[PDB]
């Protein structure tokens, strides 16, 4: 059993996706990521 | 992006609020009414597993079914530009309509099993 | 963005110099002379403590006063969207006149205790 | 702790600042050390 | 030996290293994922600081 | 971005595949042809070993001369905006003569030793 796994790097990938309607960009930005299902977390944008 | 080497592609886990999850994405953003965009998000995997994934994004004004077709090519010369032997790749996209604002967005979130 | 359940809102900590810091901010530059510039952040924290905060960021070409309002307001209406109680919201903002060549920047670092 | 236990953040600070700058990323620097942010690596969330 | 930065605030990179590249591309990521490998690093995760 | 304090200037090291690594950079696309694009990325070190470094990138339209030229003035300034006795600046620029689509980047990857 590993231990202290999340200090490694992360080992799954998973698609989401969503859209949706917004009174302002970011507010859309937020719906959209609230519709992936991914709305909650703090996106750390890879390049 | 980059797919770690070993790691798993599996549907979205219940992530803890407030994580920093590493995402690779892809979004647009419009207020046109009626017009329709896109995103995309793609995966190559490799034949050899010693080797990473590759993780292509995409976004703009045209129909889900182009934007991914664009994601996948992207993809493969992702691919191709390496030399590496490609296994497959898996994809998903999203459109959407505009009312007043709205906003397309695809991603690949890393996160733990 | 988000802030974590039980996080605390607190006064900037001691950071190591380098310390690779979580931060959600907002910024705008500009070199047109004696405009006036802004940005703001906005975190809005919920009744029931189990959930997360909405941290909002803005910037444009306008008052403190104006990019405060609008943050919050973009903060109240991701509670809204959640469908989230809210007990209250944490903002700042700041304005700069352009000189020659400006910049005005909001953040919220996230960091730990 | 003898044994490093994985967390997320606790902690939210506000700052703010602005600068003048001979560049566009000198001013955003200066502002950044106006906020008291201006020597760490800011990973910027979305 | 792996680490999440993200994660291990407590860990600070001890090194820096200059890189640089360019490249042409059938598209503008794919022009940007070929500079990264002429730079020597472009199959790795790059977290962007500000 | 900055160079945490004491730490080292190193070439590339072998990195595993589908890494986090921190990393500052300048880059720029175009899609002109025979247009030159250049990226640079500059590292102000301090007399002050208990100070940190000041990484900045610069990235335009022109030569590789121009580019890295300009991103050390940068460094330079952002030493005197801090007051700090700079010992030297590392610096490194790329340029590229585009022929239908092309990208220059220059970074400073952050590791460990
Ligand atoms: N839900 C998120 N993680 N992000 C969308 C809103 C971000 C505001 N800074
Ligand atoms: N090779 C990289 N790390 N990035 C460029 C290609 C990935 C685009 N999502
Ligand atoms: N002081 C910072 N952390 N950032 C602004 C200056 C560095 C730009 N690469």
């Amino acid at each position: 059993n590993p231990l202290h796994a999340y200090f490694k790097l992360p080992n799954t990938v998973s698609l989401v996706a969503g859209s949706s309607e917004g009174e302002t960009p970011l507010n859309a930005f937020d719906g959209a990521l609230l519709n992936a299902g991914i709305g909650n977390v703090n996106l750390i944008r890879i390049s | 992006x980059i797919m770690p080497p070993e790691a798993e592609i599996v549907p979205l886990p219940k992530l803890p609020m407030g994580a920093l999850v590493p995402t690779a994405y892809g979004y647009i953003i419009s207020d046109v009414p009626g017009e329709t965009i896109s995103a995309a998000i793609s995966v190559a995997i490799p034949k050899d597993k010693s080797l990473c994934g590759l993780i292509m994004q995409y976004e703009g004004k045209c129909s889900k079914k182009e934007a991914e077709k664009t994601v996948r090519e992207m993809a493969k010369i992702g691919f191709e530009m390496r030399g590496w032997e490609l296994d497959r790749i898996e994809s998903i996209a999203v459109e959407h309509t505009v009312e007043k604002l709205g906003c397309a967005f695809a991603a690949a979130a890393l996160w733990y099993k």
